[PDB]
């Protein structure tokens, strides 16, 4: 139902916001508890003493994390961001979320989404960090802590947080903790705002830089956002011009001239993207018009509206009136052809399709009903022939169909057979077939464009009848339309801005109504009229009929050229201009077909279109030579009210056309259809070339086609997994982008793993003709791009372990950190003692208490011990055997395995040091619930750290990762002069060198670095006015 | 420019103007269809025929040229048209070319037919040349001084070298007779049976002759 | 005007061949197939308050030069006496157009094929290959960044300004096209011109030139510092207080203090710098990208062939026989003479000057050291890179971080009012 809908208007796009809070999305989790207070420390270490806030509170585990949303406000949310838990804590059901085709699990999926999920996870972070940034307030500082500067001032409630918080700076006390001498870092001459903007007295700034708790990302994005908008904005006079070039010279709105502050409009796009976007309303609109009945009537509507068109039979009743007499003839001809006007009731409308038709011709043909047809040969003997055959003759110029005068000459054809008939050499058809019957002008014979292979006597009739149509058959021309900067271009039948016409224009001499008499119209009803005269002169059609009908018919004829229709010289000139004016006004733009006026050679056939391809050619030519999209479609209609139409012209006495067009225009000129049009189809070709982008990063193409993270288990997979993830995507967008239209229909269709979008058409000879678009610019693709590479090393900063892991007897005294390297116990595949496996597999039997032992690869004779390499994969074969083989002899047992998962998330254990235990029950069950997808987040148990010293305590564990992961931590126990236990990490120098470094520039960019969190931003202090408020729309 | 852009460069008073044709076709001459277009380029080349014709140190023209060249429409149809043909002939002429037939003044309707049977047909070209809307040649020395008033449109190739001598005709007429001709021999060779294989296209045979008087 | 469009091919100070890597195309072409990466580059400037930065490309100095060395590698194939397009790779490449648009991997034979051979100071008509030779538009279109290269290519140095000052710049249609940007940061409405023609270049005496002349040209007063609060020109100038960092947004303003006058004579000239820090810099590749259509609607005017080096002289397109020098500079004795001659105005204090340049040259020092820095680096590269070769950017000399020559240039560039 969407569908005219999409033809229609757009839903209501969101394009600004105003971040009432905060921008980036990270604050930090402290979630360890240290372990004060202890005793012979005074209370004097603390804040909560004196009560100030400290920027951090001190914790045991304190690492900074992703938060959206907890410390902003908006008037409108961004759809569904993405936050994540500490490693203490399992989200993973996303990996069993939104893909998995089979789950039962709680902790364990199949390593095939992961690359997927993660996938997700980073453009949904895409997804929901756009919001718009209203310039933040200040406040004079009135402690001298500060510079006394303008403090950013929150005009909102309850900022005096952030003040104590995003300012260590602001902090100051003589204490020597972890944050104290980290602080004593910064400088206090780079704090706070940068600059701003300044001008057009009581009044803000324009545009303001100033120094924030911040991070990079976020930032990047949503600049690079403003930018792209900001590429299509407008200043009025151009919207003047549109209006006046538009307006008809006639209603004025006037540019300012007063000083020029700030006022955003981002709009105007090129071209070549509203030409595209429509194309695809082309393609998914194939082979139904009970869509196009709707905007038909429409049309009709409108142009009623400004037509100084009345329709009246009168005229017709009146002009009849013709005879009088003395009665006893056979026959009254008069009521006869009045058959056709039934002497109103209830004549409103439906002239104007196939005009229409005209003007979307590219699509479309026009007809008119068979049924209208006497399907019944003819005689001269009856004159209701002629009548309905003229009737036809006037329709024909006006019709479409493209055997037109063809099938004109057809009925004269089918009239006088065996008493008139034509060359031919082929029985295919003959003679005897009727209309709707012959299409191609390979139906139509060499005689059909030859008048001489008959004589002139033979068959004066058809003879003159072709070479009064090669002579007089109607002519056509052309005209300009709208303007380009405002409106653009649909026409690529023919050079850019141009609109044909079956008609040729003349343009008019007095700004009055014209009284005009010599129209090829005009004219060619009198050629048509005197045709019937020359062929009633026939010998032989008076051995019974009189002097009375002969005078009857003549003046018929004769009058029927004293016809004083208003509307000839009124479609010639002037209505043209409604077309072009309501072309605007119109929406969906044209497509319309070139013209012949007597050629049968350049005729098009076909139209062929492709999204994608099949075959290894990538060249658009040779490409589309297959894939094709054909659509043909006809439109039956009326002859009978239509030659009416054209034979009651009536107007009213008063009417002018100069202050007809001024008064009419003048209410008509509301129309808001385009923006919505541009901004929906913009965002439209985005997400198409989003997408692809995607799948680019799943498959293989012709296309320019790279991937760098594909280390993570994901592979290809049906066309059904694809648009799986596509819809799933698609789904995540129209929340985003908050429309509701149908959208992707063509890349839903077939294979979307490769593309390709070529249009073209067929000729009379072949000789198709096509096109292809080149894409505009798309920033979120770079954007999502740099995310895969950023996470391409941050990944261990969500929790995301790449490397692999070894289980190994760990049974020592020393407090170290199983994510840190062995002091002296490293173990790999270059060791003795260490064996890789195929499926070699022979267990020996301890029986005849004799050395029990496994069958190597080698082919030696193995125990249950050593440093061994195996596919985890395999130990999915059947797990409970495996478990039940080696359970003990790992508990134990001293079998070192160093193996493989590739990637994971896992999961933190923390536990007093000051005793001692084992950790075997994780380790049985993490094991033993191993199935080929079922994989539980990798344990680990760590004790809790301290400030200070002990005696040590015994130690069992048994995994180790493989490489480093622990930049994850961001600190512990800040209100400290050292945290001892365990390590210590610190604030890392990696996050404020823009005060701890006197030497960055005001701007810097962490790329691969450990990205910073407190970063400089410019807060947009522009304003954007509604499109109306500036212009002065006057009559 | 699909309904045919040609121009005569050579100033008119008419002046700078351009030309497109309309959607009408010629259906007489027998057996051709006429896209006006390529009739008043015919009309064109039969104008340069009759230039070519006389060659006198003061033949006292205005402008050698008046013909027209395609200004735009090359972008529909490709070299092996008629009418491309056409434009070819049209500077070739230009240079002074010549058919080597005897040309009437007016030369007839069915004359005209029968040339384009004969020139459509298969074959390739004298002349190397293919002009463009880019630019138009200026040939080796061609004796004629349109091109020393013109630029517009105009490029020589100071490479070229493909001339001729010069010659023409004082009176060219007909006779009914089956005249004399004296063979005058060459050199080289063939073969015999596949000469007369040849022949075996192209003999009279068979046919009963005027036996006549003994 | 101009009905007669050519370009050239780089050449290289010792590389045996194109030193493009399929790397560069791919992470440009993540997106697309646009032999002009014009959005992104644009966009790619981070608002110029500060620039956006890579490995793979620290400056839109290092994004447009593998702009360039990529479309040269590009171009090889369907250009030639044997004109052409599809199944040859110029590594893996291919276009898909008979417009010669379109670009994706070779095909699995094409994949095999030797690429097409490349030569070195390539000079070539815009105007042989037959397809766009029929549409003139697309042909416009192209050349504007055909251009971009060009001049940029031209020379052992950097993009060049051809100001020009003229008073028929004065007109009513004009100072109301001025009003539309009050208190506008040049930037944006570059960004509007960039629109403005790529969608369509406006047409050859346009409004739109004169327009874009009074903008390059009050630039490069303010610049200079020409004119100010009480030297203005016609009343207008722009601004950028924050004066001394790598930075500036200079935006219009009207001074009703004073107003200096222009006296007739029209005056132009060549401008570049000489100093390769410009990567920081953008308002020359705007200056560029809109110079490029003032030729594409414009026929312009063309420098002496010794203004040029030999090789690369006599050039229809570009080079002509006479043509006013070139003029450089660097930006550090630039903003010195800016500051100086300013004072001299006495509209500010000595300090205020002096410490204006304590920062800007504290800039210039680091700045210049990561440059070497990073030269040094790709060195290495270079050397562990037998076979996927590459510059960032065009390879440099230390020999130009001296003199500007721009002394006397001051006072010429100064009497152009």
């Amino acid at each position: 139902n969407k569908k005219t809908a999409q033809l229609l208007h757009a839903d209501t796009p969101r394009l600004v916001t105003w971040d009432a809070g905060l921008c980036t999305s990270f604050k930090i989790v402290p979630i360890v508890p240290a372990q004060v207070p202890q005793d012979v420390l005074a209370y004097t270490f603390f804040t909560s003493s004196y009560a100030i806030q400290s920027p951090f509170p001190e914790a045991a585990v304190s690492r900074i994390v992703v938060h959206t949303r907890w410390a902003s406000n908006v008037d409108f949310d961004r759809d569904s961001s993405v936050i994540m838990a500490p490693p203490t804590e399992n989200n993973i059901h996303l990996f069993k979320q939104l893909l998995n085709t089979e789950t039962l699990s709680v902790r364990g999926a199949n390593p095939l989404m992961f690359r997927a999920n993660v996938l997700h996870m980073l453009l949904e972070f895409v997804l929901d960090n756009l919001y718009l940034n209203r310039h933040t307030g200040f406040s004079q500082d009135h402690t001298p802590f500060t510079e006394g500067a303008n403090l950013r001032s929150l005009p909102g409630p309850d900022a005096e947080k952030w003040y104590s918080i995003m300012y260590p700076t602001r902090m100051g006390t003589p204490n020597v903790s972890k944050i104290c001498n980290f602080v004593a870092s910064c400088v206090r001459n780079r704090v706070g705002r940068f600059d701003r903007a300044q001008m057009m007295n009581g009044a803000m700034s324009e545009w303001v830089d100033v120094f924030e708790t911040s991070d990079a990302l976020t930032v990047s994005i949503r600049g690079r956002w403003m930018a792209r908008l900001a590429r299509m904005n407008i200043n009025p006079t151009e919207i003047e011009w549109a209006l006046t070039e538009c307006a008809q010279g006639y209603v004025t709105v006037t540019s300012p001239y007063a000083p020029s502050v700030n006022r955003l409009m981002p709009y105007r796009i090129s071209n070549a993207e509203r030409q595209i976007s429509q194309i695809i309303r082309i393609m998914n609109i194939g082979n139904n018009a009970t869509v196009i009945q709707p905007v038909l009537q429409d049309i009709s509507v409108l142009l009623q509206r400004i037509s100084p068109l009345q329709i009246d039979p009168t005229i017709i009743s009146n002009t009849m009136s013709t005879v009088s007499e003395s009665t006893t003839q056979t026959l009254s001809p008069a009521s006869s052809i009045l058959g056709k006007l039934r002497p109103s009731n209830s004549d409103f409308s439906s002239f104007r399709v196939a005009l229409a038709g005209w003007l979307y011709n590219g699509v479309v043909t026009t007809v008119i009903d068979d049924s209208s047809y006497p399907k019944d040969g003819g005689s001269v003997t009856s004159l209701e022939n002629l009548w309905d055959f003229f009737i036809l003759a006037l329709a024909l110029p006006l019709t479409t169909d493209p055997c037109a005068p063809v099938k004109a000459f057809m009925t004269l054809a089918n009239m006088m057979v065996g008493f008139e008939t034509i060359p031919m050499d082929n029985q295919i058809y003959t003679q005897s077939r009727r209309a709707s019957a012959f299409s191609t002008p390979h139906t139509w014979p060499r005689c059909f464009m030859n008048i001489q292979l008959i004589s002139p006597i033979d068959a004066p009739i058809l003879r003159q009848w072709a070479e009064i149509i090669h002579r007089y058959w109607p002519n056509p021309s052309q005209i300009r339309y709208g303007a380009p900067n405002v409106f653009g271009s649909a026409n690529l039948f023919t050079p850019p801005e141009v609109l044909l016409l079956p008609i040729d224009h003349q343009p008019a001499n007095v700004t009055t109504p014209t009284l005009d008499f010599t129209n090829e119209l005009t004219n060619w009803r009198a050629r048509v009229c005197e045709l019937m005269k020359n062929l009633v002169d026939n010998q032989r059609y008076q051995p019974g009929w009189t002097q009375s009908l002969v005078s009857s018919m003549r003046g018929t004829l004769d009058k029927l050229k004293l016809i004083k229709s208003m509307t000839p010289m009124y479609l010639q000139q002037l209505a043209p201009v409604e077309l072009a004016v309501i072309a605007p006004m119109l929406p969906f733009p044209p497509f319309q077909v070139p013209y012949v006026r007597l050629d049968r050679d350049r005729v098009p056939t076909m139209v062929g279109v492709t999204r994608q391809s099949r075959d290894t050619i990538t060249q658009p030519a040779l490409s589309l030579s297959t894939t094709n999209t054909t659509v043909g479609v006809p439109l039956a209609l009326d002859a009978r009210a239509i030659t009416v139409a054209l034979l009651s012209g009536k107007y009213p006495p008063d009417l002018v056309t100069n202050v007809w067009y001024a008064d009419a225009i003048y209410p008509m000129y509301a129309d808001t259809e385009v923006f919505s049009n541009l901004q929906r189809d913009m965002i439209t070709c985005e997400a198409v070339q989003t997408l692809v982008t995607l799948v680019a990063q799943i498959s293989e193409t012709q296309y320019p086609v790279d991937r760098y993270l594909d280390w993570i288990p994901s592979l290809r997979a049906s066309a059904a997994t694809a648009a799986t993830f596509a819809e799933w995507v698609n789904t995540s967008m129209k929340t985003a982008f908050d429309l509701s239209d149908m959208l992707l229909e063509p890349l839903l269709s077939g294979d979307p793993r490769m593309t390709q979008l070529a249009i073209q058409y067929q000729q009379y000879n072949g000789r198709t003709f096509n096109v292809i678009p080149e894409m505009p610019g798309s920033v979120i693709a770079d954007c999502v791009q740099l995310t895969a590479e950023v996470f391409n090393h941050e990944y261990n900063l969500f929790g995301i372990a790449r490397g692999d892991i070894i289980i190994g007897r760990v049974q020592s005294t020393h407090l170290w950190s199983p994510l840190a390297p062995p002091p002296d116990l490293v173990f790999d595949r270059d060791t003795p003692g260490v064996h890789i496996f195929g499926r070699d597999c022979r267990i020996s039997f301890g029986m005849n208490g004799a050395a029990p032992m496994i069958r190597d690869e080698t082919g030696m004779m193995v125990p249950f011990e050593g440093n061994w390499i195996f596919p985890l994969a395999l130990w999915q074969m059947n797990t409970r055997y495996f478990n039940q083989q080696f359970d003990a002899w790992i508990k134990t047992g001293e079998l070192r395995i160093r193996i493989e998962m590739g990637a994971y998330p896992y999961m933190l254990h923390y536990y007093d040091p000051r005793q001692y235990a084992n950790a075997w029950n994780l380790t049985s069950a993490w094991l033993e619930e191993i199935t080929p997808t079922s994989i539980p987040s990798v344990p680990f148990m760590v004790p809790i750290s301290s400030d200070h010293d002990i005696s040590s305590a015994p130690a069992v564990q048994y995994i180790i990762s493989t490489e480093y992961n622990d930049r994850s931590l961001f600190c512990t126990n800040s209100s400290s002069p050292q945290t001892i236990a365990g390590p210590d990490k610190h604030i890392p120098v990696e996050r404020y060198n823009i005060l701890t470094n006197p030497d960055a520039p005001p701007t810097q960019i962490q790329l691969p670095e450990v990205v910073d969190l407190y970063n400089v931003v410019t807060r947009y202090a522009y304003e954007t006015p509604p499109i109306t408020a500036v212009v002065m729309g006057v009559p | 420019s699909s309904a045919g852009v040609l121009v005569h460069y050579d100033k008119p008073t008419n002046g700078h103007h351009y030309l497109l044709g309309t959607l009408t076709q010629m259906v007489s001459a027998p057996p051709y269809i006429i896209n006006a277009t390529d009739a008043m380029l015919l009309e064109s080349c039969l104008e340069q025929f009759s230039a070519n014709v006389r060659a006198r140190p003061a033949q006292p023209v205005t402008r050698l040229d008046q013909c027209y060249h395609l200004r735009w429409g090359a972008q529909y149809v490709g070299e092996d048209s008629l009418t491309y043909r056409l434009g070819v002939l049209s500077l070739l002429a230009t240079n002074g070319y010549q058919l080597a037939r005897p040309i009437p003044r007016q030369l007839t309707n069915r004359w005209l037919s029968s040339f384009v049977s004969q020139i459509m047909s298969d074959g390739v070209n004298e002349t190397p040349l293919w002009p463009q809307e880019r630019y138009v040649q200026i040939a080796y020395d061609s004796p004629s001084v349109v091109d020393g008033a013109t630029q517009y449109g105009y490029v020589r190739k100071n490479q070229l070298r493909l001339g001729m001598r010069i010659s023409a005709l004082q009176s060219l007429s007909d006779t009914p007779s089956p005249v004399q001709w004296l063979p005058q021999y060459t050199i080289d060779q063939a073969a015999m049976d596949e000469g007369d294989l040849m022949v075996s296209r192209l003999t009279q045979l068979p046919l009963r002759p005027d036996y006549g008087n003994i | 005007a101009r009905a007669a469009f050519l370009f050239k091919t780089v050449g290289f100070g010792g590389l045996q061949n194109v030193p493009i890597n399929d790397e560069l195309s791919s992470h440009l072409l993540r997106a697309g197939n646009s032999p002009w990466q014009l959005t992104q580059f644009l966009d790619w400037i981070s608002l110029g308050r500060g620039l956006a930065t890579s490995a793979l490309v620290p400056t839109a100095g290092s994004r447009y030069y593998q702009m360039s060395c990529l479309l040269s590698g590009t171009l090889q194939i369907p250009f030639r006496p044997n004109h052409r397009w599809g199944d040859i790779r110029f590594l893996r490449l291919v276009w898909s157009a008979p417009t010669l648009d379109g670009l994706v991997v070779a095909p699995p034979q094409v994949l095999a094929q030797p690429a097409l051979q490349a030569q070195a100071d390539r000079v070539y008509d815009c105007d042989d290959y037959p397809f766009l030779a029929r549409d003139p538009r697309f042909k416009h279109r192209v050349y504007q960044q055909l251009s971009a290269v060009t001049l940029l290519n031209l020379t052992g140095f950097g993009p060049i300004s051809y100001v020009r000052v003229d008073e028929d710049m004065w007109s009513g249609d004009v100072n109301q096209l001025l009003m539309n940007y009050f208190g506008h940061t040049f930037a944006e409405i570059a960004y509007t011109l960039c629109q403005a023609s790529a969608n369509r270049p406006w047409e050859h005496d346009g409004t739109y030139a004169r327009m874009t002349q009074i903008i390059l040209s009050l630039f490069w007063l303010s610049y200079v510092g020409v004119i100010h609060q009480q030297n203005t020109y016609r009343t207008f100038y722009f601004q950028c207080n924050r004066r001394g960092d790598a930075a500036e947004v200079w935006i219009l303003s009207c001074s009703l203090n004073h107003s200096a006058q222009i006296r007739p004579g029209n005056r132009s000239l060549f401008v570049m710098p000489t100093s390769p820090d410009w990567n920081m810099d953008v308002n020359l590749i705007l200056s560029s990208t809109l110079t490029g259509c003032l030729c594409s609607g414009s026929q312009l005017p063309l420098i002496d062939n010794n203004s040029v080096p030999a090789v690369s002289r006599n050039i229809h397109g570009w080079t002509g026989r006479a043509g006013n020098q070139l003029h450089g500079f660097q930006v550090r004795r630039m903003v010195t003479e800016f500051c100086d001659r300013l004072r001299r105005d006495g509209v500010m204090t000595q300090a205020q000057q002096n410490q204006i340049e304590a920062l800007a040259d504290q800039t210039q020092q680091f700045k210049r050291d990561k440059l070497e820095a990073w030269a040094r680096e790709d060195d290495q590269y270079n050397q562990a890179n037998p076979n996927s070769t590459m510059f960032r950017t065009k390879p440099f000399t230390n020999a130009q971080w001296g003199r500007g020559n721009t002394g006397a240039t001051s006072a010429a560039i100064a009497a152009l009012i």
